[PDB]
């Protein structure tokens, strides 16, 4: 019993983290196979921040520009090219640590963990929500460009964001592992702010689910509602439209508990309408929406406590 | 502004 | 910039989970050198749960009655003693995975990172602390116990939890790696009950020194007051008093703000009074118990947003 | 009462 916000275990990727220095910039890259990754900002100094050309820089360096260490060992680069916003480095060894990995580009509402790190040094691990407006509410320092955010799938490591940079907000923006923003962001200091953002309807239905599940059920109502006079209501107070899809998912979580999706709205719809009563649910005095249906599923009992 | 990190 | 609830990166721990079976009881056990660890109530079937003799239900076994799989790999036991609530399989192999390690017992209020493990198959992590009242906000099902909680400085493994068993609350108990629980527990399934516990003032203070340091001030005011005039509004909210030792470890987060900690409990005594006014600290609309001062000096800058 | 997991 319990639900607490769960990264996944983080050995297979700290066997992957290495340091990259260009000129006086050090941040982090990520080794697999024979090839690391890292931001492009790599290759700029402060003053370039500003107004930089990629292209143009890339150019003005070697091979040898680039300096690649893991723990002690040095790595020697034979191969560099741009992907997007990022850079790729061929090195002379293959990563003894590879695990079985992938890269997926990850939809707004989804989850994952982030693993913090400075110098090429793993320092924290913690679990992340994409947020719609793109962001990520994510703690780091100077020195964390290169962090990446994953899943574990069984064996499997699915790379789905590089850390770029941080907006005036204090959230975070960067990439996946193509290169490809999340986000209109772009890898420059300029003015550039977060959109405004929504709360997660999909995960705060999830989370109610999981209350459920653990035995509380103070919240339910007798009522029942159409998807679109939930909208309405949704649209008030700034949460995403519910959709057939979203319905669709909460299918399984639905069947465990017997609660209908629609029934389960109508507790919602009356829970932004009057408040907890300061009361509590899964330990919270508010509604939380970064435990999606798949993250309440795989922490929570396949038994519902009755 | 921005900061790349 | 940002604050999250982040736990120590788990590798150096993964290397060290295994999976222990006696008759039909399986669960985790930790692998160091070549002595694997666990609950002893491995060697109990659900009828003996109940009013166990340990002594006596071990002078039953032989070594050959232990399983020990990591992996794939079947370890040899070649020796078994009982630690007060834990069980010492000396075994075959020397685990070529032992990291740089310690033993430690924490004391309340202090924090740790738990890497939840079913069949000796490491699934998440998360960070806690260790209660008032002795137990953890874990989340735990069936299968977890000889999961572990733990520390990392710098190279070192500071193992302090191992799981044993889970209240009528909800929540946890266990033990530190000599066997000695933590709170007045037994490993028994009776009737026990968690001690009523208190939120941990020196951690609530820690987490106000975090805000200020990443820029936000709102909560402040100009009041200072004594330590003992504090306590007794301490009490009332069912808060730990405030002591000297605890004032004199907030001295380099007061150094780095230039807020004396005389004044911000001034602060604090008027949040437990006229509540947050529906605003929020780092993202709560709630005051935070669960970082330490070193949890907010390691995580937090050390510079000041002023 | 009480569980040992």
């Amino acid at each position: 019993s319990g639900f607490r916000k769960m990264a996944f275990p983080s050995g297979k990727v700290e066997g992957c983290m290495v340091q990259v220095t260009c000129g006086t910039t050090t941040l982090n890259g990520l080794w697999l196979d024979d090839t690391v990754y890292c931001p492009r900002h790599v290759i700029c100094t402060a003053e370039d921040m500003l107004n930089p050309n990629y292209e143009d820089l890339l150019i003005r360096k070697s091979n040898h520009s680039f300096l690649v260490q893991a723990g002690n060992v040095q790595l020697r680069v034979i191969g560099h090219s741009m992907q997007n916003c990022l850079l790729r480095l061929k090195v002379d060894t293959s990563n003894p640590k590879t695990p079985k990995y992938k890269f997926v580009r990850i939809q707004p509402g989804q989850t994952f963990s982030v693993l913090a790190c400075y110098n090429g040094s793993p320092s924290g691990v913690y679990q992340c929500a994409m947020r719609p407006n793109h962001t990520i509410k994510g703690s780091f320092l100077n020195g964390s460009c290169g962090s990446v955010g994953f899943n574990i799938d069984y064996d499997c490591v699915s790379f789905c964001y590089m850390h770029h940079m941080e907006l005036p907000t204090g959230v975070h923006a960067g990439t996946d592992l193509e290169g490809k923003f999340y986000g209109p962001f772009v890898d420059r200091q300029t003015a550039q702010a977060a959109g405004t953002d929504t709360t997660i309807t999909l995960n705060v239905l999830a989370w109610l689910y999981a209350a459920v599940i653990n035995g509380d059920r103070w919240f339910l109502n007798r009522f029942t509602t159409t998807l679109n006079d939930f909208n309405l209501v949704a649209m008030k107070y700034n949460y995403e439209p519910l959709t057939q899809d979203h319905v669709d998912i909460l299918g399984p979580l639905s069947a465990q508990t017997g609660i209908a999706v629609l029934d389960m709205c109508a507790a919602l719809k009356e829970l932004l309408q009057n408040g907890m009563n300061g009361r509590t649910i899964l330990g919270s005095t508010i509604l939380e929406d970064e435990f999606t249906p798949f993250d309440v599923v795989r922490q929570c009992s396949g038994v519902t406590f009755q | 502004e921005s900061t790349l990190q």
